[PDB]
């Protein structure tokens, strides 16, 4: 078809840009005194990102923090490496646009853009669940980033609301690039969030971009149901549940719903959704999404079903408080050859 | 419900990513 083939030759071009930049990555391309620290947004991992402000432009930006020898003591050098790498040479309308990237003597510096509407986990939480047409136009969006990053051959490997930004349009931006890797071929590490972890990753077997659609799989269950699929409050039982391979859905889920999820949250490779001969077609024709303009969707001409309150530029309402804590630089240089190309 | 068990479990709060 015609639509398919103008999507085709659309990711060729983009798999030229990215490998442009994958190849010529950007360095050093700005200093820690040319911003000023407001507040804490968020932590993760090994890192905090907090709301910056550039004092040349007067714009506001996210500026994600890395404590250089703590990412040593955490094998975490590649994925870094990794992070950035990627980050800096992605281009999509729901992807986080990184600005500048920096280092120092004692850390790793990314500048992205400031996503205002805080993540859809709060919303999620507060809401408690979120109506199918709702979860649909988020859907939607991750399975068109996904097409997107798969088609560059990249795994995202943490899908999650608390990865997932409103921005002021209502439209996500996904964040968090960290467990990002760019591989042709089969991938072993332990890493994402338990309650969203595909089997074969808690069975250590090997595995690719079919993570991913488990994933989503999740995601979407969460969002309607307002609940993760497989709970617990230890890691381990989570785990079983992912494995022993049996979901309850709620009865208010559409028939259509559960059909599209028996498929996502498909234990067998074979079988998943994603992972076959039409590929993330299965998934934009699935019945479910009978509704989605898919090209609209693209171009942000959809309705938000929901628009976050931003009240002034620098504006944090609409994340959490966190305890702010000391940028402390060295006057002397941490681990430079392990992060020399950052 | 289901519902009700997520809301008194230990895993409410934001979740945090696991390696090794
Ligand atoms: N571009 C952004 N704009 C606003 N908040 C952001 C942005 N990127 C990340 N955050 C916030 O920071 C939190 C943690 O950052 P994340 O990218 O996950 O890194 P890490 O896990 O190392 O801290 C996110 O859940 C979100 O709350
Ligand atoms: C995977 C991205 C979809 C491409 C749509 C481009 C509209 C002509």
């Amino acid at each position: 078809g015609s639509e398919q083939e103008s999507v085709k030759e659309f990711l060729a071009k983009a798999k030229e840009d990215f490998l442009k930049k994958w190849e010529t990555p950007s360095q050093n391309t700005a200093q820690l005194d040319q911003f000023d620290r407001i507040k804490t947004l968020g932590t993760g991992s090994f890192g905090r990102v907090m709301l910056v402000k550039h004092k040349e432009s007067g714009n506001h930006y996210a500026m994600k923090i890395l404590d250089k020898q703590k990412v040593v003591k955490l094998k975490q050098i590649e994925h870094t490496l990794n992070e950035k790498r990627i980050l800096q040479a992605v281009n999509f309308p729901f992807l986080v646009k990184l600005e500048f990237s920096f280092k120092d003597n004692s850390n790793l510096y990314m500048v992205m853009e400031y996503v205002a509407g805080g993540e859809m986990f709060s919303h999620l939480r507060r809401i408690g669940r979120f109506s199918e047409p709702h979860a649909r136009f988020y859907a939607a969006q991750i399975v068109l980033t996904f097409e997107y990053l798969h088609s560059l051959d990249l795994i995202y490997r943490d899908l999650k609301p608390e990865n997932l930004l409103i921005d002021q349009q209502g439209y996500i931006q996904v964040t968090d690039f960290g467990f990002a890797k760019r591989v042709k071929g089969r991938t072993w590490t332990l890493c994402g969030t338990p309650e969203y972890l595909a089997p074969e990753i808690i069975l250590s077997k090997g595995y690719n971009k079919a993570v991913d659609w488990w994933a989503l799989g999740v995601l979407i269950y969460e969002m309607a149901a307002g609940y993760p699929p497989f709970f617990a409050d230890e890691p381990i039982q989570i785990y079983e549940k992912i494995v022993s391979g049996k979901v309850r859905f709620p009865s208010h889920f559409s028939s259509d719903l559960k059909d599209l999820l028996r498929n996502l949250l498909q234990v067998d490779l074979t079988k998943r959704f994603g992972n076959l001969k039409n590929g993330v077609n299965d998934i934009k024709n699935h019945k479910w999404f009978a509704t989605t303009d898919w090209i609209a969707i693209y171009q942000r001409k959809v309705e938000a079903p929901f628009i976050p309150k931003f009240k002034g530029p620098g504006d944090t309402s609409n994340f959490d408080d966190y305890e702010e804590e000391e940028i402390r630089v060295s006057i002397n240089e941490k681990c430079g050859k392990e992060f020399t190309e950052f | 419900t289901t519902y009700a068990d997520f809301i008194a479990s230990g895993r409410t709060g934001r979740r945090a990513s696991i390696h090794d």
